[PDB]
């Protein structure tokens, strides 16, 4: 129970696991230092020992972004497109913070920062997509750099970061000397300060404060056993909608935002050219258009995922020729009927698309979005705030037919029936006069389509297709 | 002290198929090791489709040495080089099937252990412990029915024997060290002798000892017996099938095709199995299809079966003489499988009541 | 062992021991039987395995320094060994255009998969300008092949080709696992293979072979004794683990060659990127998988399972010596029998891996864990346990002796061994295929005709001995004694129950490993009678008849009884009026 220091990765419910390229927030919510205007000092706040800069913030609150070296290398090489993916923007040598940050960063291994480059040097400046292979960097990066930038707020992995304090006085932008203060499109906040861990091994944030130091734990290994997927119900009816809810803590890559993910799930599409992947940023959590969608297949290897990061979804698992799933456009999501000949309908899973990314979200491949339940709680859910799953119970499915959705290898069947149901007419006395209203109790799990909320009858619904008479 | 030990104290003659014998194709087994249908079940000819499995009978081999058993509660084997002989004697004849302990190998049969080098003879492999804290090693071999000394008496089929080398030839010499003398056969008769050869390593004295078991070929007659003697059309017929030498394996229960009993009554004449007339098998609708034996070490082979109302086109009658007969092929007579053609059958009735008619009025 | 070391601190010396300890490796059940779809905790306790007291060390393949794992085996899989003691070699080069690694690719077409392997050698910049040798050694029950090497580890190291003989192994040391899937009634070939430890980016696997030697190899435009030398099994993959499916064209390619398979050898290849740095000690383990039956299929001599199951035990706390994992089987039914993907959907290598069973072995064929030890005396004697899997004997039955019209007969089936996994629910839907012979039956639509029936038949529903379908196809023609088809009297009557499959009903397991399947449907008030059943698709009657007074009788067919083998057994009852 810390009094001013707060983790990201700390959670009690993932019991402080961290894994992938995950970008880690550290917050110190300190009363002490939160005013803005005078010119304070920086908290002392150390990871595994090496100091980490921090920045104050409008909020009085000082904010610090951190993550594995090699694993933002290896994210970043996925970087096709800048703004797009995993993309951590540049990344620059430990000792070019002053030169470019205004402020000596010296004990890191590396800062990842929002510029771009014009004169790509092969010397004097960082590296724009960052070696695949991971490793140390000793690019290095100066103020040239940043004056012929061209483009700031590169960084797509903190996007919600807040505004560093402005410059006032005696107090600079930051109260550090940021040389630039504009946030989430500026060239210098947000940064990550990049750090060399091992896997398996626990990471120790540490706040030096007077009268105590406080010291969270962290553990730095593959997180497979909590990556789960739970269905509300057991039995489906025709038209219900499906919900999944995704509590893994590895697609938690932005701490300060709820990320967005799309999967390839299509598992019979036997065309050579197409696999099942995995996408990140797509789309906005408003569902806005999120950027470009880039390849992330090969590259979950190295990305500490033991079969916990991939989805692919079975439509029939008889093969009857009745599909059980389809996908549907959304509030969190551009979803795009494609195939949109009068020959077929909604059911054809296959005809959906998204018609930006084409190339390997198009026709078929089922395109799945999923976005987290609030920023930072690791939990992704693929029904929204209205309640509309991105996955349905066809209208025309075969009772007994089930399909069956996979995630962390661990098939989850969705079954298909009904229950029996007893209406009963139960009046307040032995005998029903005139001019009494009694209750009608009905039982009927069938028409029970939404465990969170309340489902009420209605002729004028479609969807409530069976209604008591008199 | 080492102890070797055979499930059973005798073992039934092993026997083959038609492809084991280069005779041609003939309706009888004229003499040869096969085991087929009762004659209405083969139509002028003997093929693949009408005649029992293999009859390679398993037998299984155990000793008792808690020498070997070095780990309590670990996995052992029997490593010793050639510690297991396994034989088949015949009077004044002996031969010796293969070796048991050393790695497994491919080799030939030696007749009398006539063959000095020993890397000519099968291997079997090595023993597995049975379980990890019980010291006895277990090893599964089959014995084909040509597996045995030569005689004059198994001239009747023109065999066809099996390599157990590289070569792919069905020659004499491929299966054994040398072909076979003129006018004689390799093969196992009624009343040979089976007996397995372990070689101590180190007895309660710590030197070499030699023990034997010994068990004896034989053929026993077959006899069918049925719950009662009459049944209702349409009831359940617990046929059941006592004789000892179907019982090939002891530690599981074998199926044979139930075309070995025949329908004989006024209706029809049919195997009552998938070679009959058309229509007969559903009639009886077998639960198992085919003869089951009870208990893996029992012997006895048992199936429900329903009394058909029509065996084909045809009604089956209240009083009705019902014979279930089958051929045995290997009667208490005969010297080999295929030797005497024996026939047992069994007289069943049906049920006849006073079908009276009465009027209200 | 034994041999110490004194750190001294505050004046107060204190010794490192260096040592071994007993182990002890336990299967403790949930219960006292270990039916199928049970996963059930496998304890091991041995110190030698903690090398750390701050974190927790689980065991891995991959990892060279973890030397020891517990493995479990049945029949006589196909590993790295068979053969004896391999030979490894590394060496960097390009492949070239006539090479089955580039030019090849998984299709199943004999083109695309089967080829030629040709490479050339630059290994002038390398140390001693020779071929990078290796010391190889095996691992008694894991079977894990441990290659010694120098630890070189430089920038300008980059290998690409891996070259491997198995000792002595030829084809026909191969034939004995790999079976033909052509002349098979039932079988598949499995390939699994773990190479993280190179910690490629792509990896790519061959399979060679040749009537000579493998080392040094040879290439096409050099000589021509082979025909055909390669045979491609992986191409480029992303995941070093991996259990996949060998296409039928592998297996055509085993049997594909008219020499004799004793004068031919095997070898396997590897090509790989990304691997420019080697430690000094690499683990190769790929074997071959094999399962299935032939012609009939009920005597054992004909059942084989080959296949090899490791178990990757995780410590329990930071400072215990207790290694805990779990064991799962399934025990295969005339259901999946027929599909690969039951055979592909276990896991090999996993901290609670699954195995097929084909056979209810008991006694000394019980499932058996294998796992060497160094004693605390220094031996390496094995340590093993054993549970038995046995059979149970499927019993089906109806709540009721007498059903009216329409009284919702329900289908309770108890037998433990048809749950093939205590996660998911085991269900078992009904075939709607006219063509295959197993129309309007419980199973799947794939079916073999055998001497006790139909493959793919699991359930099936009779009234008056006769199985209750629906008129489909174009036997259904008849009309009877009327003009009206039987087809067209049952949607006049409005009977939508027309069927099994119109019912839509389905087995569905009462809980997650309960192993009791419970499905139901509604007697109809009108059937149609099936004239025979000698025809597929059946040749249904021209008229229909009312199912009142007739005797339902339902038949579940049970691929493995108490002992073992299929047994036939239903329940009756029947359709009562007033």
């Amino acid at each position: 129970a810390n009094a001013n220091l707060f983790v990201s990765a700390e959670n009690s419910q993932f019991d402080n696991y961290m894994s992938g390229p995950q970008v880690i927030e550290v917050v110190v919510i300190d009363s002490d230092i939160n005013d803005t205007d005078e010119a304070k000092g920086e908290p002392d706040v150390t990871v595994n020992g090496k100091v980490l800069r921090m920045v104050q913030a409008v909020d009085g609150n000082w904010y610090g972004y951190f993550a594995d070296r090699d694993q933002a290398q290896i994210a970043d090489s996925t970087a096709t497109t800048a703004d797009s993916g995993l993309d951590f923007g540049v990344f620059c040598a430990s000792s070019s913070g002053t030169a470019a940050l205004g402020f000596s960063t010296t004990e890191t291994d590396g800062i990842a920062i929002p510029i771009t480059i014009a004169n790509a040097t092969a010397t004097g400046n960082g590296t724009q997509t960052g070696s695949s292979s991971g490793g140390a960097i000793t690019t290095t990066c100066a103020a040239n750099t940043l004056d012929a930038s061209t483009a700031n707020g590169t960084i797509n992995v903190v996007r919600e970061a807040k505004d560093p304090v402005a410059a006032s006085g005696s107090v600079s932008v930051g109260q550090i000397g940021l040389k630039n203060g504009t946030a989430n499109s500026g060239p210098n906040w947000p940064f990550i300060q990049l750090y060399e861990l091992n896997p398996t091994g626990n990471v120790v944030v540490q706040y030096n404060k007077g009268g105590g130091v406080q010291s969270t734990t962290l553990t730095f290994d593959t997180v497979d056993q909590f990556a789960e997927l739970s269905l509300d119900r057991t039995v489906f009816p025709r038209v219900s909608q499906v919900h999944a809810t995704i509590t893994d803590l590895w697609l938690n890559i932005d701490p300060t935002d709820e990320d967005s993910w799309t999967f390839a799930t299509n598992t019979k599409n036997t065309t050579s050219s197409f696999n099942v992947d995995t996408f990140y940023q797509v789309f906005d959590e408003n569902g806005a258009s999120g950027g470009s969608a880039l390849t992330l297949r090969t590259t979950l290897s190295s990305l500490m995922c033991e079969d916990n990061c991939v989805l692919t979804l079975d439509v029939d698992a008889q093969s009857s020729g009745t599909p059980v799933v389809t996908i549907q456009d959304n509030g969190d999501s551009i979803l795009t009927q494609l195939n949109a000949s009068s020959n077929t309908n909604a059911n054809n899973a296959s005809a959906f698309g998204i018609s930006t990314e084409t190339a390997k979200l198009g026709t078929g491949s089922i395109p799945v979005t999923i976005t987290e339940q609030g920023p930072n709680s690791g939990v992704f859910g693929t029904y929204d705030e209205s309640d509309k799953s991105v996955l349905k119970i066809t209208d025309n499915a075969k009772r007994g037919t089930s399909a069956s959705l996979d995630y962390n290898e661990t098939p989850q069947t969705i079954l298909v029936g009904f229950s029996f149901a007893s209406i009963d007419i139960q009046p307040v006395t032995d005998e029903w006069t005139s001019g009494q209203e009694i209750p009608v109790v009905i039982v009927d799990a069938d028409q029970n389509k939404n465990s969170r909320a309340d489902e009420d009858l209605d002729l004028n619904n479609p969807d409530v297709t069976l209604i008591p008479a008199l | 002290t080492g102890s070797v030990s055979l499930d059973r104290t005798v073992y039934p003659v092993p026997f083959g198929t038609i492809a084991d014998s280069s005779k041609a194709a003939n309706a009888a087994p004229n003499g040869r090791s096969v085991f087929p249908i009762h004659a209405t079940g083969i139509t002028s000819t003997i093929d693949s489709t009408e005649e029992l499995p293999t009859g390679d009978l398993t037998i299984h081999v155990r000793i008792n040495d808690p020498d070997f058993d070095e780990n309590p509660a670990g996995e052992d084997a029997m490593d010793q080089d050639n510690a297991l002989k396994i034989s088949v004697i015949r009077g004044s004849d002996s031969v010796v099937l293969g070796y048991a302990g050393a790695s497994e190998r491919t080799g030939k049969i030696d007749v009398g252990g006539n063959n000095g080098t020993i890397s000519n003879i099968r291997s079997f492999g090595e023993m597995d412990e049975i379980a990890p804290d019980a010291g006895i090693f277990e090893l599964d071999v089959n014995i084909k029915f040509t597996d045995g000394p030569a005689s004059a008496q198994c001239n009747s089929h023109d065999t066809l024997y099996t390599a157990l080398d590289g070569t792919t030839g069905k020659a004499d010499t491929n299966r054994f060290d040398d072909g076979a003398a003129s006018g004689q056969e390799y093969c196992i008769l009624q009343g040979d002798i089976l007996q397995v050869e372990y070689t101590d390593p180190a007895d309660a004295s710590g030197d070499a000892n030699t023990v034997t078991d010994s068990a004896t070929f034989d053929l026993r007659n077959g006899v069918l017996q049925s719950d009662k003697s009459v049944y209702i059309i349409g009831s359940d017929m617990i046929l059941t099938l006592i004789e000892p030498d179907f019982d090939l394996d002891n530690d599981s229960a074998e199926t044979y095709d139930l075309d070995l009993i025949e329908w004989d009554s006024d209706a029809a004449t049919t195997t009552m199995g998938n070679k009959g007339v058309t229509g007969a098998a559903a009639a009886f609708d077998p639960e198992p299809t085919d003869f089951r034996e009870t208990g893996d070490s029992t012997g006895i082979f048992q199936i429900v079966i329903e009394i058909p109302e029509s065996l084909s086109n045809d009604k089956l009658e209240r009083g009705e003489e019902i014979i279930l007969e089958y051929t045995d092929w290997g009667p208490s007579g005969s010297d080999y499988v295929g030797d005497e053609d024996e026939d047992v059958n069994l007289t069943i009735y049906t049920s006849n009541f006073g079908a009276t008619v009465e009027l209200d009025q | 062992r034994g041999t110490s070391a004194s750190l001294d601190y505050n004046e107060t010396p204190q010794t490192i021991l260096v040592g071994f300890s007993f182990a002890s490796i336990d299967i403790q059940p949930v219960t006292d039987e270990w039916t199928s779809g049970q996963e059930i905790p496998v304890v091991i306790v041995d110190a030698d395995q903690n090398k750390n007291s701050r974190a927790d060390e689980d065991l891995d393949l991959n990892n060279p320094d973890v030397t020891l794992i517990p493995a479990l085996r049945t029949g006589d899989p196909f590993t790295i060994d068979e053969g004896g003691t391999p030979s490894l070699i590394f060496t960097n080069g390009t492949n070239g255009d006539d090479s089955i690694f580039d030019t090849g690719a998984i299709n199943n077409t004999s083109a695309g998969q089967v080829g030629n392997f040709t490479l050339n050698i630059n290994v002038t910049r390398f140390s001693s300008a020779t071929n990078i040798t290796s010391t190889e050694s095996i691992d008694t029950f894991s079977k894990r092949l441990i290659s010694a090497q120098t630890a070189n580890s430089s920038a300008n190291f980059d290998v690409d080709f891996a070259i491997i003989d198995l000792g002595s192994a030829t084809l026909e040391t191969l034939k004995e696992t790999v079976v033909d899937e052509d002349n098979t009634a039932v079988g598949f070939n499995f390939f699994n293979y773990d190479v993280r430890s190179l910690g490629a980016d792509t990896v790519s696997i061959a399979l060679l072979n040749t009537t000579g030697n493998i080392l040094p190899w040879v290439n096409n435009d050099t000589r021509n004794v082979d025909k055909n030398n390669a045979i491609l099994l992986v191409s480029n993959s992303t995941n070093s683990q991996a259990y996949v499916d060998l296409t039928n064209a592998v297996s055509d390619a085993v049997y594909g060659s008219t020499n004799t398979d004793s004068n031919v050898n095997i070898g396997f290849a590897m090509y790989f990127t990304g691997v420019g740095d080697l430690a000094a000690k690499e683990v190769i383990v790929m074997d071959f998988f094999s399962f299935g039956f032939t012609d009939d299929g009920v005597q054992s001599s004909e059942r084989f399972a080959n296949q090899i199951i490791r178990i990757e035990a995780e410590e329990t706390g930071d400072n215990t010596s207790t290694f805990e994992g779990s064991l799962e089987y399934v025990m295969v039914n005339q259901i999946n029998i027929q599909d690969a993907g039951t055979f592909s959907g276990i896991t090999p290598i996993a901290d609670d891996p699954s195995f097929i069973v084909i056979e209810d072995l008991t006694d000394e064929d019980a499932p058996r864990v294998n796992y060497n030890d160094l004693g605390a005396d220094g031996v390496t004697t094995p340590v093993s346990d054993q549970e038995e899997a046995p059979s149970h004997s499927g019993v089906v039955s109806l709540n009721a002796d007498s059903y009216k019209i329409a009284d919702t007969v329900v289908i309770t089936v108890e037998d433990l061994d048809l749950n093939v996994d205590s996660d998911l629910i085991d269900i078992f839907t009904v075939v709607s295929d006219n063509s295959k012979a197993t129309d309007d039956a419980v199973g799947s639509a794939t079916t073999q005709s055998l001497s006790f029936g139909e493959l793919g038949r699991l359930l099936d529903v009779t009234f008056d001995d006769v199985i209750w379908s629906t008129p489909d196809g174009a036997n259904n023609t008849a009309t009877g004694n009327d003009s009206d088809t039987c087809s067209t009297e049952l949607s006049n009557a409005g009977i939508t129950d027309t069927g099994l499959g119109a019912t839509g009903f389905t087995l569905v397991e009462t809980g997650a490993a309960t192993g009791v399947f419970v499905g139901d449907f509604q007697i109809p008030s009108f059937w149609c009678r099936v004239s025979d059943t000698t025809t597929t698709p059946y040749t249904y009657a021209g008229d229909e008849e009312t199912t009142t007074g007739l005797d339902i009788e339902v038949n579940y067919v049970d691929f493995r009884d108490a002992s073992g083998e299929i047994v036939e057994v239903g329940d009756s009852a029947g359709v009562r009026a007033n």
